[PDB]
């Protein structure tokens, strides 16, 4: 199965402090991207005098943007671990490694690990309507592996 | 005035009290003495409580135990054992109760004592039990037997009421052999010793009697019992071989969860090489033929229990190890390769530069066809399996039942995973590795696609689970089972040099 | 009550200085955003030499823009708010707190305190056609805490 359909996605979350056999997040977003990811760079070149490129294997961590519908099970959920990864004052913020598994429909699973929360909204924010603004969440992992085809 | 010792308590001398025990994989030893009941597994956490349940001078506290005292290679010492019973004869009743150390103080008003007995249909009326007046509870025995053995009944025709000073326990035997369903009735007074005997409180079960299951249905009923453990030593007299290789055969076919050990002298070591090669991984190692104060396969029970599998510098080899207070089994090298061949870990010597050194040479199991043939990594699949298992365990706990489509396969792989960090960032797994064609072909047809071969050669694993729909021995309905594939990449390590100098 | 509406939203405003037992904004804008929030950090990540990820838990503020429209009693009071907080020549700022309460029609309710004004316009802009420009303002707060769900 090559085909290009993603609906029937889903992303498990594994805290190892807050949330040790963790949640379902399956209600993505409409209007922006469910799963995003920036590019990688995995590489830098650099041309010397005489034209002898240098390739230089810098070392890099992928990074990973999901966009879900606020105020939702699998939403308050991810709140629930960013609030509990962020530092604020007079509150205790705890250092977990989070594990993301993406089971995409066509068969194939995308495991990342060894990560941590990178953002987050933190509070409801209301479109000019009424509708409530797609809250998105940015993670940071440093391992990813891909298990599974069609 | 109140004393400081009230707020602020400084302890001198030595104190200790270290609360970082915590190693799992213990040794499991299965004796013969009947001071354990044959069904229940005690789990030991220090030389000390096997010196004081079991006997002061059973080889269960001096041969093992003393296991306790070894220091692996960066700190650490086994801080678990647990023990079981072979169950050596048909079993008779042998019915035990209250490891409590209840003392004669307690009983000094027990004149005239009631001890009913339920056997079921032979529920008795077993009284004049004169325990006011006695003489130490071993001798309350005596006073009680007899009065069981009033009643002609041929179960309680020669009953036998024992007191261990060191579990202080009272274990009413019986006499019929063959069946042993017994139990204790309560009584209401004083000078009753149902509950006071401890026999009807919650520590007794009934230690029904059965026939001898030698070999290796002890073993499974003690695994029934607990499945934490790492490696079974099956002390005491040494086995017989047909016997030591069913031991070996059944748990080859357990392939998981344990790595098993035998005991044999030397010049039995082709035959038992014969009977046992293959059959997943034993441990055979030579026995000193002269004396036996070191408990010889006691060295794979020790190190398995050191390695902690949870900070990063596991896996020991297994070889280059330097126990202390054992004996040299092999001293030549004639007789060292001679061993060798025939698997067998000779704890042998050598010399360099003057001194003697000492070493644990060779980690060799068996194995030989496919399995892992070495003990370091066979024992680092014994705790992936056992690891991966728990983090399962627990899932199911949390929360029962997966979706079998396609996201019960994400549930089980995102809790599977941390397991398998911790496998990398420990020594188990391996970065690199250079599958080739052999591997690379059999990669590609057990499970994997045809680009799996690659992330084992880059990343050092490959997991990935379906589901499978099968039947049971009694649900009509079709029940549906995980199945999770995952691709240990080994991981070598050297254990010989050599060198060329050159030039002079 | 998942929904994704939010109409019916206001705001309880309360300055320790200014409005002790303060006020309600309840007129917020149609076309910008009525509540907005930018994304929170929470954490900072590099990369070693051998691949080793590296977190940082960096303490940080959240931030809250609400748009209101122009000359109302809840964005006068706003205003008043405001320029009691703001320094300028001969008149004396009042350093207060201040803690703003969102209460969302679904009924979850965030508030957020230790906080202060940030922004503000403090004169009323005049569109092309003769409508009155919407007036968004800023604060940043030092804690939020979400209370209620359903």
């Amino acid at each position: 199965m090559i085909n290009i359909s993603a609906f029937g996605s889903i992303c498990q979350f594994t805290a190892s402090r807050t949330f040790p056999n963790g949640f379902t997040v399956t209600e993505f977003a409409d209007d922006a991207d469910p799963i995003d990811s920036p590019p990688f760079t995995a590489a830098d070149t650099g041309v010397g005098l005489n034209g002898d490129m240098v390739v230089w294997n810098r070392a890099n961590i992928l990074e990973v943007v999901v966009n879900v519908i606020p105020n939702t099970e699998g939403e308050r959920n991810l709140a629930v671990l960013l609030d509990a990864n962020r530092t604020g004052k007079d509150k205790s913020g705890a250092r977990d490694v989070v594990g993301l598994v993406v089971a995409m429909p066509d068969g194939s699973k995308i495991t990342c690990t060894n990560g941590t929360p990178i953002d987050g909204v933190l509070i409801n924010a209301v479109a000019s309507v009424g509708r409530l603004k797609t809250k998105p969440y940015r993670f940071r992992f440093e391992k990813v592996i891909k298990a599974g085809t069609s | 005035m109140i004393s400081q010792s009230r707020y602020i308590r400084i302890i001198s001398g030595v104190g200790a009290g270290a609360p970082v025990a915590g190693r799992k994989l213990i040794l499991r030893v299965m004796t013969t003495n009947n001071v354990i009941p044959p069904g229940i597994v005690i789990e030991f956490d220090n030389s000390n409580a096997v010196m004081s349940y079991f006997g002061a001078q059973s080889e269960e506290y001096q041969r093992a135990a003393a296991y306790f005292k070894f220091i692996s290679k960066s700190v650490n010492s086994p801080s678990s054992i647990s023990f079981a019973r072979w169950v050596n004869t048909a079993i008779a009743p042998m019915v035990v109760g209250d490891n409590l150390p209840k003392t004669i103080a307690d009983f000094a008003g027990f004149s005239a004592g009631v001890l009913t007995i339920m056997v079921g249909a032979a529920e008795k009326n077993i009284t004049a039990i004169d325990t006011s007046a006695a003489t130490s509870m071993d001798n309350v025995a005596s006073i009680i037997q007899t009065e069981i053995r009033k009643n002609t009944d041929p179960q309680l025709a020669q009953a036998t009421v024992t007191w261990n000073q060191n579990t202080n326990q009272f274990t009413l035997v019986g006499a019929t052999i063959g069946t042993g369903v017994l139990a204790v009735a309560k009584s209401a007074d004083p000078q009753d010793m149902s509950t006071a005997l401890g026999w009807s409180t919650s520590n007794v079960v009934n230690v029904a009697g059965q026939a001898a299951d030698l070999p290796d249905a002890a073993v499974a009923k003690s695994t029934n019992v607990s499945n934490n453990f790492g490696s079974f030593l099956f002390a005491g007299a040494p086995l017989d071989n047909d016997q030591i290789k069913a031991v070996s055969a059944w748990n080859a076919a357990q392939n998981n969860q344990f790595i098993y050990t035998v005991a044999t002298s030397l010049a039995n070591l082709g035959t038992l090489f014969d009977l046992v090669k293959g059959n997943a991984g034993t441990g055979l190692h030579v026995l000193s033929a002269t004396a036996a104060n070191d408990f010889v396969e006691q060295c794979p029970s020790e190190i398995f229990a050191a390695t902690n599998y949870d900070e990063p510098g596991a896996s020991q080899n297994y070889m280059y190890y330097q126990f202390p207070g054992r004996n040299i089994t092999v001293s030549d090298d004639t007789v060292a390769n001679t061993v060798d061949k025939s698997r067998g870990n000779y704890i042998g010597v050598t010399q360099a530069n003057g001194q003697q050194l000492a070493f644990y040479q060779r980690g060799i199991l068996c194995g030989g066809p496919t399995d892992a043939v070495d003990m370091n990594v066979y024992a680092n699949e014994i705790w992936l399996k056992s690891a991966i298992a728990q983090a399962l365990l627990d899932l199911f706990l949390n929360v029962n039942a997966v979706p079998a489509s396609s996201t019960g396969e994400a549930m089980v792989l995102a809790v599977l995973q941390p397991v398998l960090d911790k496998a990398t960032a420990n020594g188990t797994f391996t970065y690199g590795k250079e599958i080739s064609a052999v591997q690379q072909q059999y990669i590609t047809q057990v499970t994997g696609d045809r680009r799996a071969w690659r992330q084992v050669q880059t990343l050092g694993y490959w997991i990935n689970i379906t589901f499978s729909s099968y039947t049971n021995n009694n649900t009509g309905l079709i029940e549906w089972k995980a199945n999770y594939t995952l691709i240990y990449s080994k991981g070598d390590a050297i254990r010989f040099v050599e060198g060329s100098d050159v030039m002079i």
